[PDB]
RNA sequence: GACAGCAGGACGGUGGCCAUGGAAGUCGGAAUCCGCUAAGGAGUGUGUAACAACUCACCUGCCGAAUCAACUAGCCCUGA
């Protein structure tokens, strides 16, 4: 394997060049398989997203079969996670800000950034017990009828500070809403152009 | 085979008897490596019953000749290829030998299975000796001493074994 | 709402599910035998039940699952009574039901449309897999139709 | 009870591969008994937990 | 297979200085000086550079054994280079048991004392070594921190610490207790 | 642009199928595909009784050029 496999890769890269000439530069350090397939069939009527291997590095080659303009210019964006977005529609500048979908609260520990997760006092549904995790943690707790009440109001997790497994399972069993990330868009390539997103795209 | 002292190459050529059946034997041809060149026809003996169907008395030795070295000046690459006998079985094995001539480089070659593999000289049969050139050689040695504008120094030099009297007031300083 | 994935009878032979039930106290047993009545005549085999609550209800929505009605699909009713030759009968056609299936296959497949599910609901069988006279290794290569008239 | 102080101590007194001739305690990584009591053998298996 | 020579390759900062007599290496810095002796493993250390710094730690033939040993010099070269610069921080949280362990300090840093110790009554005193401080850390709970310049001296001093701190002709799955080294580092942050 | 190292992913059909003392990959019996694909093996193990977390094959970011596996025989070691 890995030889005719890899050939048609390349068939598969140079139809998305010779097909859509213009493409978006994307980001995607935090971002789940389930989170790749809702953001796949919510974009299957138009722009396809394609990552890859160092493969990607391909223009040059693309470059080498005399051909083209002067498309060399997007050869060290492709740097640290790089994936390209090819579309022929747009034309048309509302493209993701109006589809850029925050994610449905994944928790994971291993996260610090960006913000602080608080707890307000809300009865919160839990069965018997779901009391473990809050002795382990620390948290004073009265119980009413049935759901169970928070006393006080305090700051599980700060900035910078590692989540871990205990304190995700109850984040997910409270289901206050966890530390949630998709892609970033870093780079507009439409035609031959430069764009310089700080600020001048959409 | 002894293999004392340095070896030597023989060319020896043999042939069967002219017989009324089969007149004019093909006159075969080896490359037999010897000390000297009795050890030689006898080796070659050896090989070509082997080989094919023949013995001393049903044959011939036309001629036993030294081969001398093509270029004795230039230090030169060998591919030795051989099928020692182990103790537990035979095996096929390819080593390589920087050295001057063919002869010298073979003697490394039986010094040298004598040495690693205590293989005896009853043991050792040259398959194939074949010089071979630069980027085409297989070990790391070999490899490593191909290098231009190469530099080492002699560390730790010791030597004068009671060249000097055994009873004095030095001490000697190495390199 | 609540999930639970079994079925044979009714049961209630001192066994349910309600862990997250007792805390909004609609269900000890009238909302099991009102999933009698919901369960009733589709079918005597395993099913999938959602059951949703507002303080004093029970609405027993039942998500038809792809492999739960392909096993639906055999030659009914075998429930007890003379079961056990064997397991794995299984001699149906199936020719347009599984293309009705996929069609009430709504927003769980996450799929393309209706191109290579043929493929998905031929090989994710087994019990049955074809009609009795070809085979579904060479339906995975076979006939491309439906995904035009799907859409 | 301080359960990342307890996987601390486990980190350090638990997580090791045992060798099945040696009896030694070696590496969680390991592949042979360090000791020459036994032949630097690979017969290793780790170290049994509750 | 008697392999010609391996070079090792050493920057050295601005911050410290390097004299060298033959095999004795002498590194002099803001947090002290050190030197050590590199006697029994012959091999070539030379320098370089006018107000560059760069050793090279040089073998020539020798074995296989010994191109491993001649990382070994560069290796420690660096752990006195970052002793030097940085110093060494061991930070040793007591993992402790029903019964507490009260560790104290007695003769300016150098004499950690013991006590309590399972319920043991015997009041165990270890010694350190010449050029490594101890102290109780503050704002968090029974962490010993060891500070020094010298690796080998600072964590064979946790060394004996940790074996000092031993359950003993007991299961040592269960009980889990002694003073292990929690986080290793140095002693001036950012770096 | 591999080997090791660090970091991230490791899904949908499907809690599939034979089972109900459980199986929702993880005692067992038979198998074995498709989509998204950057890639996921109807799953190599650890577990919580199971439902869930962890990890691995596989994939991608940095690094930078040799790396890995199985046999064989000479010395030495264990077996002694
Ligand atoms: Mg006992
Ligand atoms: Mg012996």
């Amino acid at each position: 394997d890995r030889a005719t496999w890899k050939s048609n890769y390349f068939l598969k890269i140079i139809q998305l060049l010779d097909d859509y000439p213009k493409c978006f530069i994307v980001g995607a350090d935090n971002v789940g398989s389930k989170q790749m397939q809702q953001i796949r069939m919510s974009l299957r009527g138009k722009a396809v997203v394609l990552m890859g291997k160092n493969t990607m590095m391909r223009k040059a080659i693309r470059g080498h079969l005399e051909n083209n303009p002067a498309l060399e210019k997007l050869l060290p964006h492709i740097r640290g996670n790089v994936g390209f977005v090819f579309t022929k529609e747009d034309l048309t500048e509302i493209r993701d800000m109006l589809r850029a979908n925050k994610v449905p609260a994944a928790a994971r520990a291993g996260a610090i950034a960006p913000c602080e997760v608080t707890v307000p006092a809300q009865n919160t549904g839990l069965g018997p017990e779901k009391t473990s995790f809050f002795q382990a943690l620390g948290i004073t707790t009265k119980i009413s009828r049935g759901t169970i009440e928070i006393l006080s109001d305090v700051q599980l997790i700060k900035t910078g500070d590692k989540v871990g497994a205990s304190e995700a399972t109850l984040l997910n069993m409270l289901n206050i809403s966890p530390f949630s990330f998709g892609l970033v868009i870093q780079q507009v390539f439409d035609n031959g152009s430069i764009y310089n997103p700080e600020v001048l795209d959409i | 085979m002894k293999a004392s002292g340095t070896l030597r190459e023989y060319k020896v050529v043999g042939r069967c008897l002219p017989t009324p059946k089969c007149h004019t034997p093909p006159l075969y041809r080896m490359r037999i490596f010897a000390p000297n060149h009795v050890v030689a026809k006898s080796r070659f003996w050896y090989f070509v019953s082997q080989l094919k169907k023949m013995k001393k008395s049903s044959g011939e030795i036309v001629y036993c000749g030294q081969v001398f070295e093509k270029s004795p000046l230039r230090v030169k690459n060998f591919g030795i290829w051989l099928r020692y006998d182990s103790r537990s079985g035979t095996h096929n094995m390819y080593r390589e030998y920087r050295d001057l001539t063919t002869a010298g480089a073979v003697t490394q070659c039986y010094r040298d299975m004598g040495a690693r593999h205590r293989a005896r000289a009853h043991s050792i049969q040259i398959m194939k000796v074949e010089e071979i050139a630069a980027s085409k050689c297989r070990r790391p040695a070999v490899k490593q001493f191909h290098d231009s504008k190469i530099k080492f120094p002699l560390p730790h030099r010791v030597l004068r074994r009671q060249h000097k009297p055994r009873f004095t007031t030095k001490r000697p300083n190495t390199f | 709402v609540y999930l639970r994935c079994t079925g044979g009878e009714v049961g209630a032979t001192s066994a349910l599910a309600p862990k997250i039930g007792p805390l909004g106290l609609s269900p000890k047993k009238v909302g099991d035998d009102i999933a009698k009545a919901t369960g009733d005549w589709k079918g005597l085999r395993i099913t999938v039940k959602l059951t949703i609550q507002n303080r004093q209800a029970q609405i027993e929505v039942v998500p038809s699952a792809s492999a739960l009605i392909i096993k639906a699909l055999k030659e009914p009713p075998r429930d007890r009574k003379k079961q056990k030759n064997i397991k794995h009968s299984g001699n149906i056609t199936f020719d347009e039901i599984v293309n009705i299936a996929r069609q009430m296959r709504h927003r769980s497949l996450a799929r393309e449309l209706s191109g290579t599910i043929k493929e998905i609901l031929g090989t994710a069988q087994s019990v049955g897999c074809n009609v009795d006279g070809r085979h579904p290794h060479d339906i995975i290569d076979d006939i491309n139709s439906g995904a035009v008239e799907c859409p | 009870i301080e359960p990342s102080l307890r996987q601390l101590a486990q980190k350090y007194n638990c997580d090791k591969m045992i060798c099945r001739k040696c009896y030694a305690r070696l590496h969680p990584r390991a592949v042979n008994c360090r000791k020459k009591k036994c032949g630097h053998t690979n017969n290793l298996r780790p170290k049994k937990k509750v | 297979m008697k392999t010609i020579l391996s070079n090792q390759t050493v920057d050295i900062p601005e911050n410290v200085d390097i004299t060298l007599k033959g095999r004795t290496v002498i590194v002099k810095g803001p947090r002290g000086t050190l030197r050590r002796d590199f006697n029994h493993i012959n091999v070539e250390l030379s320098l370089l550079g006018k107000k560059k710094k760069r050793l090279r730690v040089d073998k020539w033939w020798g074995n296989r054994k010994e191109l491993a040993t001649v990382r070994t010099i560069c290796s420690h070269v660096q752990n006195m280079i970052k002793g030097v610069t940085l110093g060494f921080r061991y930070k040793m949280r007591s993992v402790y048991a029903h019964f507490p362990i009260n560790v104290v300090i007695q003769e300016n840093g150098s004499l950690v004392e013991i006590r309590n110790f399972l319920g043991e009554k015997y009041i165990r005193r270890v010694r350190m070594r010449p050029g490594v401080a101890c102290s109780v850390s503050q704002a968090q709970k029974d962490e010993l921190i060891l500070e020094g310049n010298d690796i080998e001296l600072v964590s064979n001093s946790a060394a004996l610490i940790q074996q000092a701190t031993t359950v003993k002709n007991k299961d040592i799955r269960k009980f889990l207790d002694g003073i292990y080294v929690s986080e290793k580092g140095t002693v001036q942050q950012a770096d």
